[PDB]
């Protein structure tokens, strides 16, 4: 009989996997509190990983990787992309992104500037995006981009606007996807073959960025400031089926050739450089942890990488199948109970 | 050199105490004259704890041996190892406490204690460095009961920094037919709660049912009841009798979070009455100690949960797979240990055994399931006293009825005191 | 030459002192009878080895040392131990009754009636010194006499001898070889009062020896004995520059300066390799390059953290047996690329390096075999807070309860200490995380 | 990658290495402490003495 606590009330992919794992009559649940636990899915900020390991006896297994913060941070990943050797500042897969810190606080603001002048002086688009992870703006002028991230008290990523994304058809639309990765405690690097893409419902205009309604493919924008929402596909969520049957009859090729083999190349790329960092091989206790990607496709077919999402959820469709993978290679392979996979291992 | 002296009080306390003396005499190789033929060392290298050293090598129980009746003492002395103790140490009166708690607290055994704590000095005075005092006495009874804990609140006038411990048998209407026994453990009880640091609640309730239950016996007898009393007294004491790591004081700061707590659940493996063949495996030893029905308090643990637990095992065992029996316990039923006294725990082997067994187990819980026994207790007290039914016996000898209530009071908030930490 | 006296206070302190000094007077050469035939400056000289050890006309080397347990069987086995001869009684200071694992009756009630002759008995050392640099105090966290009298002694040091050092050896508690409940209360408290008189202390935690004993040494059920063992040859290593011919920590005071650049971040982290079973059929001995790496898995240290999740602020690397600093270099510059090493920028990325030829001295009948080269990574990482950080929490869980105070109160303490000391291991988990994050 | 100060002798040597730059209470006092510890004992005893006494 497994023990295990739940400290993040708030994760609905792990309330899932909690209800699963009481459901194999296998495993007690306890007081968050309470230290004789196996398993932890702990809170996302400020989880003692400290305090883990140290109950003789007791093999215990959590579902974060304690230093995964550096790749899941707007200004992490920045820093972590350039300063690698792994992924080096010539990595060609991820958009051109300065660290902007408000002028009311290194800081990459006259970095910036001159790869922006030179787009000017050279007639090239230069149509960037100011984000944080804590608000975003779209914007050609770099006056305009700085004003915003001072009028901020935070830090700000300002990374190349992709004025060239791929529309799906009918729609003349934008959009991203969604790669669900997990990785255990072996450090194998497992990719759910279900993804999702978050699509615009609203026509992409690349003459007026102040509507942010087709250009930013967040669910929760679509569903409140766009008035097509749902039209197309449910929930402007459409699957891998449907967005490889397109990709056959409208470009003739598949998803797997066009953007599946990038896409499985920059997960590889990225947990592999932060392995040395994080792994858990000769540590006093274990580590999983359930990454959400998100990838831009232009109209090349080349895939960029957005960001990395440290506690992502899940599409609604996909809750039970994912959940239980994540059971059955991430926790039960530690406390094995008394297929086809549903991931794809990343060999390396 | 940290010496303890024993103090058996009454019937039930010198039948008990006479056999601890026997059980663990036949342990460090002292035979009934006092003399030493053993072949382990390990025998005398604590042996000072319990014993005096004489001339001609002999070694002599620290032992007071204290009744109002000359009947039982001189059961002791016609007894086994009855030439062992040593005869000074005999004080006793001749009207007896007719089970009456004030006729040994305040009237007949007042009488006599001046005389007890004379041989009580006299021991402690030969002491290099005196651990505290142990008793083995009843609470249902008159001597043991009332007598008794006269004697406690006077030792503790007399050495208020050492360590007092009790052995102390609760009564059960299974065992005794005597209608007082209510009124004079509630009335004891209000003093050991105040004046002792350590008490191992010995039920007769708990060891009935083993008797009846698990061991089969039909017709039980006190020396049913004692063979498991016997065993378990080896089993605490284990640690203060041979090399281990062993303090009366050190076990209260472990066992004892809150100064009023200090009353113990007991228990042993295996349960064996006076045909042991078959070895008991370690995890045999783990799932019977912690089981209930193994349990020496008549309350069952999963109704409440462990302050501390102390165990003790004893042979030549796997000490490797002690940790893995026990943690699995822990493990396995955390719900009923507090999850706000880390590590509440513990553990410790000793290799030599008790006579007749490859191995033992024994079981130290300070558990708030104990307060079940308490509201026994209040029950019957309270069915009596509301009707103020036989309360001419104790007002007789002098007490008022108000010091029944205050016993009263002290007790039912000793259950209400256990049962805050239980949730 | 400058004198160095050590203290060792309790059952852990003086037990670890015994076999500490049995390993250096294998190391020494020096016989149980104190005879040293090395030394042909019979009857005294100022050599390294004479800052541990004083001597006789008789020849007799004598350790500096001073026992103190408030309990007499632990400091007994020593007076009838295979070097009862190294020590005179005087050395050896025992009670009566111990403190019951109470650090307010080791402070308070029993320290008060002990404290100023154990203070005696070093003046009679420190009189036998032309030149006392400092004292070298060991105890354990958890007992009431390593907690409790020790910080009274690091309280009145500090008043007799105020310009001299103080380095710690101190017993970090751990379930899997404790009886005792309340062993945070106790760690907790001296740590608090022990803070401002300590220089630099070296915890050790028995997690992490335990673990080493069961998985290196393959031993099930390790012992007292096997743990201090090992622990001693980490002392030895720690201390070897005091007693040996050499230019790096020759003196106390060059280990706050190389460790402690600031005076409450004084707990060096200690990383041991290679540890090897005597009972091996014949181990391929390993490599400068294989002990340098292994200096930075956490099962080689003596206190399990993530030093990659922390930032260095200094790295001592000693080494004992054939080793040349031109392989040191090598295998420092292959580590480099490899781990993640992040020190704080107003510190210098960099090692110190010191090299005894003199390979580890191995007791005889023990458990580790001889090896032709050892390594001691001495580091000052923030992730050693995080064994405040687990301290701090059981206290925490049993301090809301207010269980088991009444204990301390009862002895004379007052409940505000522990709060107050509770608070002050809050600013050091502060200080620590004000170093070591961003 | 640099060495410095290198020190030989015969049982062995030392030097440094430099991968990157950088960017009491008195006698008086305690003796309070302790005695104040002790009073309140004798307190707390005179307390217990008094209750035995009624
Ligand atoms: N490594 C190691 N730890 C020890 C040793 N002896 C005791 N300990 C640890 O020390 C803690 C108990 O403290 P002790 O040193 O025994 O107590 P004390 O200093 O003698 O003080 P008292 O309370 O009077 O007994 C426990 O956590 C033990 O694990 C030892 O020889 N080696
Ligand atoms: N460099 C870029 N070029 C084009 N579009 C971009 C972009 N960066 C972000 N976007 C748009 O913004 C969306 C992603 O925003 P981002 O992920 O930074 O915010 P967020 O973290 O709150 C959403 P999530 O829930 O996926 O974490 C995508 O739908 C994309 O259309
Ligand atoms: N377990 C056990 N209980 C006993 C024994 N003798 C008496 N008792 C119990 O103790 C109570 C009677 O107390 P008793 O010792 O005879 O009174 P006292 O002689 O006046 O102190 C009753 O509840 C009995 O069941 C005994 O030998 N063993
Ligand atoms: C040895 N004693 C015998 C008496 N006793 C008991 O049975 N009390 C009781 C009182 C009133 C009532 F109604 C029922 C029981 C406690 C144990
Ligand atoms: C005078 N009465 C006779 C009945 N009686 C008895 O049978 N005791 C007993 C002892 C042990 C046991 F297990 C059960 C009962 C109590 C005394
Ligand atoms: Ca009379
Ligand atoms: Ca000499
Ligand atoms: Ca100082
Ligand atoms: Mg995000
Ligand atoms: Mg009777
Ligand atoms: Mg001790």
């Amino acid at each position: 009989m497994y023990t295990f606590v739940v400290r993040d009330e708030n994760s609905s992919v792990y309330a899932e996997v909690s209800r699963l794992l009481l459901a194999t009559g296998q495993w007690k649940r306890l007081r968050k509190d309470n230290p004789r636990f196996n398993l932890m899915l702990g809170e996302r900020n400020r989880l003692p990983f400290g305090r883990l390991g140290h109950e003789p006896g007791l093999v215990q297994l959590v579902n974060y990787y304690r230093g995964a913060d550096k790749l899941c941070r707007k200004a992490s990943l920045v820093k972590l992309i350039k300063t690698s050797p792994e992924l080096s500042e010539s990595c060609t897969w991820f958009p051109e992104s300065y660290v902007i810190y408000p002028t009311n606080l290194t800081d990459e603001r006259e970095v910036f500037l001159a790869a922006y002048n030179r787009r000017r002086e050279g007639r090239e688009g230069n149509v960037w995006i100011a984000k944080s992870s804590a608000g975003i703006l779209i914007s050609s002028e770099a006056s305009e981009l700085l004003d915003f991230i001072d009028e901020q008290g935070q830090v700000h990523v300002i990374q190349k606007y992709l004025e060239k994304p791929l529309l799906l058809e009918p729609g003349h639309r934008k959009f991203d996807i969604r790669s669900w990765v997990l990785v255990d405690h072996l450090y194998n690097i497992y990719l759910y073959r279900e993804g999702v893409l978050r699509t615009s419902s609203e026509p992409y205009n690349s003459a007026n960025f102040q509507d942010k309604t087709c250009h930013l493919t967040n669910h929760c924008i679509q569903k409140e400031y766009s008035k097509n929402y749902g039209r197309y596909e449910e929930g402007n969520e459409m699957f891998f089926e449907e967005f490889n049957q397109y990709l056959m009859d409208a470009l003739n090729t598949t998803l797997e050739n066009s953007i599946l083999l990038q896409i499985k190349h920059i997960i590889r790329s990225c947990l592999m450089c932060i392995e040395p960092a994080i792994s858990t091989k000769h540590l006093h206790y274990q580590s999983f942890q359930l990454f959400g990607f998100d990838f831009m496709v232009d109209e090349e077919l080349k895939v960029w990488l957005i960001e990395v999402n440290g506690a992502p959820a899940c599409a609604q469709k996909l809750y039970a199948e994912l959940c239980q993978g994540i059971v059955d290679v991430a926790i039960s392979s530690v406390f094995p109970l008394a297929p086809t996979s549903i991931f794809i291992k990343l060999h390396h | 050199m940290r010496e303890i002296v024993h103090i058996q009080a009454g019937q039930c306390g010198n039948q008990i105490g006479a056999k601890f003396w026997e059980v663990i005499s036949d342990e460090h190789g002292i035979d009934p004259t006092g003399s030493y033929h053993g072949d382990s060392d390990l025998q005398l290298e604590r042996i000072n704890v319990y014993y005096n050293e004489a001339t001609g090598n002999k070694y002599v129980p620290r032992a007071i041996l204290v009744d109002l009746e000359p009947g039982t003492m001189d059961s002791v002395r016609s007894g086994p190892f009855g030439q062992i103790f040593r005869p000074d140490n005999f004080v006793f009166g001749q009207s007896g406490a007719g089970n009456n708690w004030a006729k040994g607290h305040y009237t007949e055994g007042a009488e006599l204690v001046d005389s007890v704590l004379d041989v009580v000095r006299k021991e402690s005075e030969s002491c290099d460095c005196l651990q505290g005092f142990q008793l083995t006495h009843s609470l249902g009874g008159g001597t043991g009961s009332g007598m008794g804990t006269l004697l406690i609140s006077k030792i503790r006038e007399e050495y208020p920094d050492r360590i007092m411990n009790t052995f102390s048998v609760m009564p059960s209407p299974k065992v005794s037919d005597t209608v007082v026994e209510p009124y004079n453990a509630t009335l004891s009880v209000h003093q050991l709660v105040e004046n002792t640091d350590e008490t191992y609640c010995i039920d007769n309730e708990a060891l009935y049912d083993i008797c009846f239950r698990t061991l089969k016996l039909t017709t039980p007898t006190y020396g049913d009841l004692n063979h498991l009393v016997s065993a378990t007294m080896s089993g605490v004491t284990t640690c203060l009798r041979f090399p281990g790591q062993a303090d009366l004081r050190k076990l209260a700061v472990n066992m004892v979070p809150f100064p009023r707590l200090h009353f113990f659940m007991p228990g042993f493996a295996p349960l064996t009455s006076r045909q042991q063949y078959r070895a008991l495996t370690v995890p045999e030893l783990t799932q019977q100690m912690f089981d209930s029905k193994n349990m020496m308090a008549a309350c069952d643990p999963r109704h409440g949960r462990y302050l501390t637990v102390a165990a003790i095992f004893r042979g030549r065992m796997s000490m490797k797979e002690v940790d893995e029996q026990m943690l699995n316990v822990q493990n396995k039923n955390s719900s009923y240990f507090v999850e706000w006294i880390p590590n509440n725990v513990k553990t410790a082997v000793c290799d030599i055994p008790p006579r007749g067994l490859k191995m033992s187990a024994t079981f130290i819980g300070n558990s708030t399931a104990i307060q079940e026994l308490f509201k026994r207790i209040s029950e019957q007290f309270t069915a009596m006293f509301r009707r103020k039914a036989f309360l001419h016996w104790y007002t007789g000898e002098g007490m008022d009825e108000m010091e029944f209530t205050e016993a009263e009071s002290n007790m039912n908030d000793l259950v209400s005191e256990y049962q805050q930490y239980q949730d | 030459m400058r004198e160095c006296i050590s203290i060792h206070v309790g059952q852990a302190g003086v037990q670890i002192g015994n076999a500490c000094w049995e390993l250096y007077c294998l190391e020494h050469g020096i016989q149980p009878d104190g005879q040293m035939p090395s030394d042909k400056t019979i009857g005294g000289g100022d050599d390294s080895f004479n800052t541990f050890f004083s001597e006789t006309g008789a020849g007799k080397h004598v350790p500096r040392a001073v026992f103190v347990d408030l309990e007499p069987t632990v400091i007994d086995e020593v007076r009838t131990g295979t070097y009862r001869q190294l020590f005179h009684p005087e050395q050896l200071i025992t009670g009566k009754e111990d403190a019951a694992n109470n650090y307010a009756r080791g402070h308070y009630t029993i320290g008060k009636e002990i404290i100023d002759l154990v203070l005696d008995r070093i003046r009679k050392l420190a009189d036998q010194c032309t030149g006392l640099q400092g004292f070298l105090v060991f105890h354990s966290f958890g007992g009431g006499t390593g907690s409790g009298f020790t910080s009274l002694l690091m309280e009145r040091l500090s008043v007799d001898y105020g310009k001299k050092s103080k380095l710690e050896f101190s017993i970090y508690p751990a379930p899997q070889v404790s009886t005792a409940v309340v062993e945070p209360y106790n760690s907790i408290l001296t740590t608090h009062t022990t803070l401002e008189h300590s220089d630099c202390a070296f915890m050790v935690d028995n997690e992490a020896i335990y673990d080493i004993c069961r998985r290196n040494l393959d031993i099930e059920r390790p012992t007292y004995t096997n743990l201090n063992r090992l622990i001693s040859q980490i002392v030895s290593s720690i201390t070897a520059s005091l007693r040996f011919d050499g230019a790096l920590n020759v003196d106390l005071t060059e280990f706050q300066t190389n460790l402690v650049p600031y005076p409450r971040i004084h707990f060096p982290l200690a990383t041991y390799a290679p540890v090897i079973s005597a009972e091996k059929a014949y181990h391929e001995q390993l490599s400068v390059a294989e002990i340098t790496n292994a200096c930075f898995e956490p099962a080689n240290q003596m206190v399990k953290c993530d030093p990659r999740h922390g930032k260095y602020m200094a790295c001592c690397l000693l080494y004992r047996g054939d080793v040349v600093p031109k392989d040191v270099n090598a295998a420092i510059a292959t580590i480099k690329t490899k781990r993640s090493i992040q020190f704080v920028d107003w510190c210098p990325t960099g090692f110190k390096v010191g090299i005894n030829y003199q390979p580890p001295t191995v007791v005889p009948g023990g458990d580790l075999a001889k090896v032709q080269r050892a390594v001691c990574m001495l580091s000052n990482t923030t992730a050693i807070a995080e064994a405040w950080a687990r301290l701090d929490h059981k206290f925490d869980l049993m301090y809301a309860k207010r269980a088991f105070v009444h204990w301390y109160v009862g002895e004379g303490m007052e409940e505000g200490e522990f709060s107050e000391a509770r608070e002050d291991m809050a600013a050091l988990e502060k200080d620590y995380e004000e170093v070591g994050v961003d | 990658m640099e060495v410095i100060e290198l020190n030989k002798c015969t049982s062995g040597q030392s030097f440094e290495v430099i991968l990157k730059p950088p960017s009491d209470p008195s006698l008086e006092e305690i003796q309070k402490k302790l005695e104040a510890a002790e009073e309140r004992r004798k307190y707390q005893e005179a307390e217990l003495l008094k209750h035995l006494a009624e």
